[PDB]
RNA sequence: UAUUAAUCUAGAGUGUGGUAGGGAGUUUUGGAAUUUCAUGUGGAGCGGUGAAAUGCGUAGAUAUAUGAAGGAACACCAGUGGCGAAGGCGAAAACUUAGGCCAUUACUGACGCUUAGGCUUGAAAGUGUGGGGAGCAAAUAGGAUUAGAUACCCUAGUAGUCCACACCGUAAACGAUAGAUACUAGCUGUCGGGGCGAUCCCCUCGGUAGUGAAGUUAACACAUUAAGUAUCUCGCCUGGGUAGUACAUUCGCAAGAAUGAAACUCAAACGGAAUUGACGGGGACCCGCACAAGUGGUGGAGCAUGUUGCUUAAUUCGAC
């Protein structure tokens, strides 16, 4: 709803989630690469992530976000296609933010993929 | 990482340090022993040093 | 480790003064002999021009241009699943596939002499009546689905 | 490329010389390695401890990217 | 020489002055944030793999930002870096202090040297003791898959990883290279210290490295930091499988540690390394309807041959 909100993009080893929020910590709309139904290796494709992020980009373009804050999160095949999906949908890139946390073994992650 | 005011140029200079920090965090997101971590890290460091010297 | 080897074709036919007609004659060539195929294609063009009243050559070239393919596949597996690398295929194979599709879809009717049905199929492929145009459309659409598998190198 | 003991003072605290430290710094919580600035062991101690000390006192981004 | 009677420094070293190590410990916080709770919005997905599923979501998610709490560990700096007795030392900040690097006819005048016995320390699992436990994984448990998963996949997940105490005191603590000691072509690097001087270059000595001479391991190679050279002291060592078994003895309730035969049996060792190859289920170069790109048939129909097989009086026999 704000003139410049955020659309946070998370790239989990399977899926690409795009969630559009106001800066006051209020997500007003959402999409994901599981919404259109692709599962596994297909929803990790750049096309799936781009189509998932284009939906939130357009709907925030109409509902009040002319531009957006470009928060990139994670690494993968859909980490940056979301950014261009936002850009082409009217959300010009005011700035980019790679706010990925850098932990220091504050946990013990479970068994590592093989 | 933050590179502002440009859609592609500052973003192009962004992506380098962006992926650097992303990989730096990624190699800290799984439990492992000091042995393999240090051995591989110093192997890469010595590879870069020999390529440099 | 075979390198690039050039493709070969034959001379045009005076009915159209084009190589596509002669290549269709080659493909539809039964008895291994091209006289019967040449007669079949001549009658086909006559029945093309007497149906819908349109000039046979532009119809035939529009058919071969709208059946036009644009892809070939290089298969590769990761661990238990095989995907595709879209590769640029030489134009010789492109026109060959177009003409072969025309020829194969020309004779898939059993009602009369082959002449009328081959003429009707050439007309249909020219007027984009789905017999092989759908293949081109599907290749163009899946060119936005297999490039994802082409991007990552597993 | 040696940097400290030529532009520094051999006694590096945060104040009065923070710019030579920030030269191996960015607001991104990183320090230039020896491949860019090949300072010796004591100069590397200087830059490491002092820069993470400025991060520690909330002068420059501790981990913040 | 073992001894005695004295001295001299140069071995032990000590003194002075310059003098550095993520040295240890002690004492603090700071953050990436992990998890949880409330503020909320969101309106059907999240999640995981090689593949999905299990699992999580509609007491309002995915996710997001604030605030608050509890635990864990500290992005870069991290070094042909230094130090610490090995064990090890890296978010920073302080203190006690071991010890270090440089040069001292400087001082006792051999005070030396090691080390069976002996003293101390000793990653860690895992033991119980008190907290929180943020997270997860031994074990355990479901869905896969499998010829089967408590193996490789994940979710749930405890001991534990965290800390305080002991004990466990073993490690790839192995450089499979002992400690003290003195010496051996160089060369190219680094760090620290001393001198010097825009920096610097440079010299000195160590530390930290290497190719390689000489020298030395069958060989692989080490090589001024030796596996080179030599003195004092100690520990380990004679065939395999038995076997570190079996016993005795012990340290700790707790997990473990030293320990040491032999019966029987076999000529070496799933032996070591210079040499050759295929494989790669680690990889690499170059040709090849070998593949694909395709074109047509066959296995599906019929037909003749050829074969397997059965059979009798042969269904001849070799070829598979």
């Amino acid at each position: 709803n704000v003139s410049s909100g955020i659309i946070h993009v998370s790239c989990s080893p399977n899926n690409t989630i795009v969630s559009a929020s106001d800066p006051g910590g209020n997500v007003l709309c959402w999409a994901s690469s599981g919404t259109m139904g692709f599962k596994g290796s297909r929803k990790k494709t750049p096309y799936s992530a781009g189509i998932a992020a284009d939906k939130v980009a357009k709907t925030v373009k109409e509902m009040g976000m002319a531009t957006v804050k470009l928060f990139v999160k994670g690494t993968g095949r859909g980490k940056d296609t979301a950014i261009r999906s936002f850009a082409n949908a009217g959300l010009s890139i005011t700035e980019i933010n790679e706010k990925t946390p850098i932990p220091h073994n504050g946990c013990k992650p479970p068994k590592r993929p093989r | 990482e933050v590179k502002n005011d440009d859609l592609e140029l500052a973003l192009k200079k962004f992506k380098r340090v962006s992926l650097e920090i992303r990989r730096l965090a990624q190699r800290h997101e799984y439990h492992l022993r000091k042995g393999m971590r240090l051995r591989e890290k110093r192997k890469i460091a010595q590879k870069k040093r020999r390529k440099f010297r | 480790r075979k390198n690039r080897a050039p493709k070969r074709t034959v001379l045009p036919d005076p009915v159209f003064n084009n190589t596509l007609v002669t290549r269709i004659i080659n493909v539809i060539m039964e008895d291994g002999k091209k006289g019967l195929a040449q007669r079949i294609l001549y009658g086909a063009f006559d029945l093309i021009e007497q149906r819908t009243k349109e000039k046979p050559l532009t119809v035939f070239e529009r058919a071969v241009g709208n059946v036009m393919p644009r892809l070939e596949l290089r298969v590769r597996r990761i661990a238990g699943s095989n995907y595709q690398v879209p590769t640029e295929v030489p134009q010789d194979r492109k026109i060959a596939l177009a003409l072969r599709w025309i020829a194969m879809f020309a004779r898939k009717r059993h009602e009369k002499t082959m002449l009328e049905k081959i003429a009707n199929e050439i007309i249909d492929a020219s007027n984009n009546t789905g017999a092989a145009i759908k293949k081109k459309d599907d290749t163009h659409k899946m060119a936005e689905a297999n490039k994802a598998f082409a991007h990552m190198r597993w | 490329y040696c940097r400290f003991c030529a532009i520094g003072q051999l006694r590096i605290d945060l104040i009065d010389d923070l710019e030579a430290l920030k030269r191996f710094l960015s607001p991104y919580a990183k320090i230039n390695p020896r491949r860019i600035t090949g300072n010796c062991q004591m100069h590397q101690r200087h830059v490491a401890k002092a820069l993470k000390r400025a991060r520690y006192l909330a002068l420059v981004p501790f981990v913040k990217d």
